RNA sequence: UUCAUCUAGACAGCCGGACGGUGGCCAUGGAAGUCGGAAUCCGCUAAGGAGUGUGUAACAACUCACCGGCCGAAUGAACUA
């Protein structure tokens, strides 16, 4: 590719038979991004990269893909290796439809190399493999021709393995193999690789032998037996000296002759093997020397673009074949549906459904260009399209768009190219749109489509810190830079936690830091602490109220006695669910809870009001037999019992599970004695007195963390747990995987480096998600200032700037 | 102790005074649980009964002063070796005897009576099992959801024994090198001795 | 990697021994007492702590 | 279509755990829900008892069959009215078994069992029931198992 | 000094077995000898703990008590100063 025209760019991918959307998955330093630049040398975060590949009828003809032409188009995508951003990777398979799964010689299969490849194969994505770092397995560890054969069979092995477990009962024969022309190896740092079927048709073309077979025979034990001229199958001990097979013999020898003579600097030797395998030199590489000269006639003996692009065109599959079974798991819309098949036959002429799924910073704060592919129909510049949420129904109303398309754009290294319009099943970059959809979403023309899939990925947002402006004045610019964070990173989330702090969660500790850089750099521009969150407590009792509390007004006319109660977690749940919500009628509120609480029909028909906010999980019950003006004061005192239930006595947090039982009030006869000014303050207080007697504890927040890690590292799992008090719930294995599912409840408190501490105990093959579940009652005082809870409440308390000792239960109590 | 010697004596002398012929059979590498599958065979039909080889040549050499005859026995009491006393068919009794034979694990540090050989078959166990075959170096490849070995390989060489990796795939295959079971040195009848055969 | 008889046999001069708690010395794992005579060759020995 | 054999062991009366059962028969062809309702059917018998619930896998179809237990059995001899497992720790497995009914369930355990007589047998499952903790004829089943070693109860050597 | 083992074979050393009821009863999410509470049985035994440790999520797999094969005459332990 010469960067031809724009135009021929888009014939390009007019012919959309011959176009290959794939992704390059390995581990971290597995090669990517090397063997990337040595894909453009000879063709030209993650934006697609185009790459262009001839071909001649005799291979074109060996393609199980229905194709035009002898020309193909490649856009390719270097998804990152760290588990970190796998969210990426899970992008750039939701946008491709191939991958090339990098996988170094040295370290083999590794974690990262599994997670991706479990990837592709739940995302249906068909995989080639290529061999990296053959240079350093031949430098390194100086393997001499059978250790690399070796170990060539296990990498196959195992990638294989991972494979025949994880991929779906759609294609059944997408195993990887060398023979099968699916795998190659080579240096991609050196810029040389070979596929057996490249060497099958170097040895046509030089002994005039059948290709075919000699493809499954250059791999394996399949050994020539020279010297007798018989292609035996087994070793037979070749009646001494045992021979090597035709892979070392043909394929690795040549290769390892040129590397020993060239790294042993053999001056007189080179020349001849380079002229028998025609390699030619230019003015400067005549006078080249070892670690060098091999580094070009490498380059020129086994060209690896020309091995890579060849398989990638040969074996991985055309978006016109892999929509047909990708459309259905990408549309929850049914089977039977119009946009369902326009997307399995990748027709141009139907109507556009096209998913962004990423958005690439323009230079410009606030552009952030939607990047995704069209799946049906075409999209033209200023075209009027529906945007799609990523929660929109499509029956009713929801955050549905009208608008139109002001740019189309054709997405590079890093330059943007204006199209007019771009056919199905291609990737393109949309200009003038996404101020409409925070995350991702699909543009549609049809009226009832359906909106695409979620694009789930492995990881979840589990770090989580607070973020605040050292300067209050910028607050808005924090604002601004949270809302284009969240936007410009697809598994970063934003919020606003319980105690009003900015919180960003993201997947791990790397991902995390990276993401504050960027909002201290890029998004917010100003400068920013960071610190870990702080967790909401709740206050709660856990007995009856040992003596009654009782409370006198500042005029002492009036008088309140009552007790306080541990309402249960299941009735706490149904308020906190809506089961028994304030604005149901009483007395029917009333006999739900009867019947299915356990409650008593007389106190759950006399429940004055919910705490806090009117609707909390505490409740106020009139258990007063004869007062004359109860309904005068009611008023007063469920505004003092929202008082003291947003507020409570230990440490003003919020109240759960209460139950205030009035038992009694005095009252003076005169309204003007018993207003809100003196009923307020005597119930508020008795409230507290009640709830400092009732044996006040504190509820902390529990979440519910699911991980899958495979079986060799749910110890580490189970080492965490116990480490952090976590509380096991259930184990479960996938069938047919070596995969498990680990459910447990850990507390909020002890998760704050809890994803570091788990990815170390399982060596990065843990996969956890956490969800804030329920509330736990921590068993110790919160009043002792030595015990678990009272540290926190302390804290709390510094932190509030409030007194250190918590006010005793003396105080709000009147002696009487 | 002593006590308990004495008990063993006195069993010994009910024995070879009580049934008419016995068996001198080594039990060399075998399983408690083969032992108990021999005395189950032979429940009614023969008795066993083990000891310490000196302990037996003592006894034997006190009895001697009424029972001469066993004088024939002592050459023969060495090794890893019990006593089967029966009253019944010897070559019924003896077949009984050995045909017991299992093929034992190929536990590790055991050297090979032979060329242990994994042959190319599918295993049909799960996928998840093919670090074992890496291990070895085996050649493998997934038929029908399951490991499938490409080539045959000579997993242990006569002569040398068992590795960790090798005997945890031997087992899992099922690929026992040996079999164990009670053979028969001698039979003693009519107050005379001779080889099994 | 390290092949599995290999690793045992370098483990066997590594690892597979005994400490002194009072000196530290490296001692043989079948070790009574210590060899030094800075610790009085106390009896005091433990094993060596496995890796992983 | 094969003689594939699962000796787990369930809750009596009660379908088997899919974590359970899932892993292992997965790749046969067994549906978990038939595996679960084919173990609680086969439990019915000892409802409400830890039982070795022994599967044979032929044709993609499980034989859930309990393989008799000594424990099991001893349990389901008491006639165990319905336990409270999540009431407290061990339930006591208190009441009294007879000599009757252990011998019936020795009598059960005699074919693979490896004792000469049933005599031997009941001892075997007598200490069984010692461990378990019940009672025989309100004697501790040790002094019934000495009683059978010198004679004064005498073993039906049927 | 005291107590023990020992030609009916001691100690050490090398090799073989180290089972069956049985995943003994119980919370546990899981606990199969080996996180724990109590229970310390029976069988076959020459002998084998309802287990001395390693190990597993649980298994599994190794290991030791205990008994054997080899050797053949002394040996072991706790103390005392
Ligand atoms: C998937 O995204 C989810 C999950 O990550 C999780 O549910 C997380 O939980 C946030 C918390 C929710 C808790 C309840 C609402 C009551 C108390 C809240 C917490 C503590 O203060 C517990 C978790 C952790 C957060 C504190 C520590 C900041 C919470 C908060 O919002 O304040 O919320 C995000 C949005
Ligand atoms: N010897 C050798 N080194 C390589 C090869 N490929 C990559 N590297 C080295 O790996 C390092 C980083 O790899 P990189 O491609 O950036 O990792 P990735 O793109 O994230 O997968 C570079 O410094 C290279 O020198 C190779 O084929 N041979
Ligand atoms: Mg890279
Ligand atoms: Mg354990
Ligand atoms: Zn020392």
């Amino acid at each position: 590719m010469v960067a031809f025209t724009v135009d021929q760019m888009r014939s390009l991918m007019d012919k959309v038979t011959n176009v290959r959307n794939m992704s390059v998955i390995a581990h971290v330093d597995h090669g990517k991004s090397t063997l990337t630049d040595s894909l453009v040398q000879r063709a030209g975060k993650s934006t697609a990269i185009s790459l262009y590949s001839e071909m001649s009828d005799e291979d074109v003809k060996e393609i199980k893909q229905k194709t035009d032409g002898n020309s193909f188009l490649i856009n390719l995508i270097d998804s990152p290796g760290h588990v970190d951003f796998s969210s990426e990777v899970t992008a750039a398979l939701r946008v491709t439809d191939g991958a090339l799964v990098v996988v170094d010689t040295i370290e083999g299969v590794c974690v990262q190399t599994e997670t991706v490849l479990r990837q592709a194969l739940g995302e249906r994505i068909k995989p080639v493999v290529v061999i990296n770092k053959v240079d350093r397995a031949l430098l390194e560890l100086q393997v001499s021709k059978e250790d690399l054969y070796q170990t060539f069979a296990r990498t196959v092995e195992s990638v294989n393995v991972i494979v025949s477990t994880y991929a779906d009962e759609v294609l059944g024969d997408v195993q990887v193999y060398p023979a099968r022309g699916t795998v190659a190896f080579g240096s991609g740092l050196h810029g040389w690789a070979f596929t057996i079927r490249q060497f099958a048709t170097r040895y046509a073309k030089k002994f005039g032998v059948d290709k075919a077979k000699m493809m499954d025979r250059l791999w394996g034990d399949s050994f020539f037996n020279p010297k007798t001229k018989k292609w035996t199958n087994k070793d037979t001990d070749a009646e001494g000296k045992p021979l090597e097979r035709a892979f070392n013999m043909f394929i690795l020898d040549p290769i390892f002759r040129l590397f020993t003579a060239i790294m042993n600097f053999k001056k007189d030797e080179i020349p001849v093997l380079l002229e028998k395998l025609e390699i030619v030199l230019k003015g400067d590489e005549k006078d080249l020397e070892g670690k060098a000269l091999l580094k070009v006639v490498m380059r020129k003996f086994l060209p690896a673009a020309d091995a890579l692009l060849e398989m990638i065109v040969l074996h991985l599959p055309s978006p016109v074949t892999a929509q047909a079974y990708r459309a259905e798991q990408l549309y929850e819309g049914p089977a039977d549906d119009a946009n369902c098949i326009a997307i399995k036959n990748c027709d141009p002429k139907a109507d556009l459904m096209l998913y962004v799924s990423k958005m690439v910073p323009t230079s410009d704060k606030g552009r952030f260009y939607a990047f995704g592919r069209v799946f049906a129909g075409t999209v033209k510049s200023g075209q009027k399209v529906r945007i799609q949420g990523p929660n929109y129904v499509p029956g009713k109303k929801d955050d549905l768009f009208i608008k139109a398309i002001q740019r189309v754009v054709l997405m590079m290294g890093r330059f943007v190219e204006p199209i007019d319009d771009c056919p199905a099943g291609n990737i393109i970059g949309l200009v003038g749109i996404d101020q409409f959809l925070l995350k991702t979403g699909t543009l549609t023309t049809s009226e009832t489509a359906h909106n695409m899939k979620v694009m789930k990925f492995s990881v979840s947002p589990v770090v989580q810190v607070a973020v605040e402006v050292k300067n209050a004045n910028d607050l808005p610019k924090l604002v601004e830079g949270l809302k284009r964070l969240s936007k410009s990173d697809p598994c970063v989330l934003t919020y606003m936690s319980e105690s009003g702090e900015h919180i960003v969660a993201g997947t791990g500790e790397l991902h995390l830091e990276i993401c504050l850089q960027d909002l201290e750099h890029d998004h917010a521009g100003v400068p920013l602490k960071i610190s870990p969150p702080v967790v909401a407590y709740r206050e709660t009792v856990e007995s009856e109220s040992s003596q009654t509390a009782l409370s006198k007004s500042p005029n002492k006319h009036n008088r309140i006695y009552l007790k306080a109660e541990p309402i249960d977690e299941e009735v706490s749940l149904a308020i906190e669910n809506g089961i028994i919500n304030p604005r149901d009628d009483f007395k029917a509120r009333a006999r739900i809870m009867a019947d299915d609480y356990g409650w008593d029909v007389t106190d759950a028909r006399k429940i004055w009001c919910f705490g806090p906010d009117g609707n909390g999980p505490n409740l106020v019950i009139d258990q007063t037999k004869a007062v004359q003006y109860l309904h005068e004061i009611k008023d007063s005192v469920v505004a003092a019992f929202q008082w003291a239930t947003k507020e409570g006595p230990i440490f003003g947090e919020e109240m759960r599970s209460v139950r205030v039982n009035i038992l009694d009030v005095t009252l003076h006869a005169d309204a003007i004695h018993r207003g809100g000014g003196q009923i307020i303050p005597t119930m508020r207080r008795a409230t507290y007195a009640g709830f400092l007697l009732a044996d006040p504890k504190i509820q902390e927040p529990v979440f519910l963390v699911e991980i899958q890690c495979p079986e060799q590292a749910v110890g580490g799992i189970y080492s965490v747990l116990n480490k952090k008090r976590g509380q096991v719930v259930s184990e479960e294995q996938r069938p047919g995987t070596p995969l498990f599912t680990v459910k447990a409840y850990l507390p909020v408190n002890e998760s704050f480096g809890f994803t570091g501490e788990l990815r170390q105990a399982t060596g990065g093959q843990a996969f956890p998600q956490m969800v804030f579940d329920h509330w736990s009652t921590l068993g110790s005082d919160p009043l002792d200032p030595t015990s678990k809870a009272g540290e926190i409440v302390l804290a709390a308390r510094k932190r509030h700037g409030m007194k250190e000792e918590v006010p005793g239960w003396q105080e709000y109590y009147d002696k009487l | 102790i002593r006590e308990k010697k004495a008990e063993y004596f006195a069993k010994l002398r009910e024995y070879l005074e009580e049934y008419k012929s016995l068996f001198v059979v080594g039990v060399d590498n075998v399983s408690s649980q083969q032992m108990h599958e021999v005395r189950k065979e032979l429940r009614g039909r023969a008795v066993v009964l083990m000891g310490k080889n000196t302990m037996v040549r003592r006894a034997i050499r006190g009895f001697l002063s009424d029972l001469p005859d066993f004088e024939k026995l002592l050459p023969f009491v060495k090794g890893n070796v019990g006593f089967v006393f029966t009253n019944e068919p010897l070559t019924e009794i003896k077949n009984v005897i050995v045909s017991n034979r299992v093929a034992a694990p190929a536990r590790a540090g055991a050297v090979a009576p032979e060329d242990i050989w994994v042959r190319a078959v599918n295993t049909g166990m799960e996928p998840g099992k093919t670090s074992f075959f890496q291990a070895l170096g085996v050649p493998t490849k997934i038929a029908r959801g399951t490991i499938e070995i490409v080539s045959d390989v000579k997993v242990v060489d006569a002569g040398n024994k068992v590795g960790q990796s090798e005997a945890s795939l031997l087992n899992l295959l099922n690929i026992s090198p040996f079999t164990f079971g009670l053979t028969v040195v001698q039979v003693y009848d009519n107050g005379q001795v001779f080889p099994s055969s | 990697i390290i092949e599995p008889s290999l690793k045992a046999l370098a483990s066997k001069y590594n690892c597979d021994k005994s400490v002194c708690r009072k000196c530290y010395a490296r001692l043989p794992p079948r070790a009574t007492n210590c060899r030094k005579r800075k610790c009085g060759h106390t009896n005091q020995l433990r094993p060596k702590k496995k890796l992983k | 279509n094969e003689v594939k054999y699962l000796y787990l062991r369930a809750v009596g009366g009660e379908v088997g755990a899919s974590a359970a059962l899932a892993p292992k028969i997965g790749p046969l062809g067994l549906s978990p829900k038939k595996v679960g309702e084919d173990i609680a059917k086969a439990t019915k018998e000892f409802k409400g008892i830890k039982v070795t619930v022994q599967l044979k896998i032929q044709n993609r179809q499980a034989a859930a069959s309990v393989v008799p237990s000594a424990s099991s059995l001893v349990i389901t001899a008491l006639k165990e009215p319905p336990r409270d497992r999540k009431k407290d720790k061990n339930v006591k497995h208190s009441g009294n078994i007879q000599l009757d009914e252990i011998i019936e369930i020795a009598r059960q355990m005699r074919d693979k069992s490896f004792g000469r007589t049933l005599a031997s047998v009941t001892k075997e499952i007598l200490g069984t029931a010692q461990s378990v903790g019940c009672r025989v004829d309100f004697k501790n089943p040790h002094d019934i198992i000495e009683g059978i070693n010198a004679g004064e109860i005498e073993i039906p050597e049927n």
